[PDB]
């Protein structure tokens, strides 16, 4: 007999979120700008070297 | 054979509603907090 908290997904935990800040954003949202953002890392600079491309809400 | 003054027409192949269209040109024909920093024992302990 145990009380377990959670069993982990993937290593992870959980993600949980304020619910009265998402109906505060939902309910007072305008416009959708959107960044567009660009990863670059080489090795022979900062150790790890990963490349990626994403969209992000900048009202957010 | 089909060339016309100069034209190269030659590479050519030879051989509800109904209109009509012409050929050859169609068109219409996580981390949750612990208890330092969160506002207790920083007003308490009375040990």
């Amino acid at each position: 007999t145990r009380v377990i908290p959670q069993v982990e997904v993937g290593n992870r935990k959980h993600y949980l979120e304020d619910k009265l800040k998402v109906y505060k954003q939902a309910m007072n949202e305008t416009s959708e700008q959107l960044v567009p953002i660009r990863l670059e890392f080489d090795q022979d600079r900062d150790r790890f070297f990963l490349r990626d491309t994403l969209l992000w809400n900048k009202n957010d | 054979x089909x060339x016309x003054x100069g034209r190269x027409x030659x590479x050519x192949p030879x051989x509800x509603x109904t209109x009509x269209v012409t050929x050859l040109x169609x068109x219409x024909x996580r981390x949750y907090l612990r208890f330092h920093x969160x506002x207790y024992x920083x007003x308490x302990x009375x040990x």
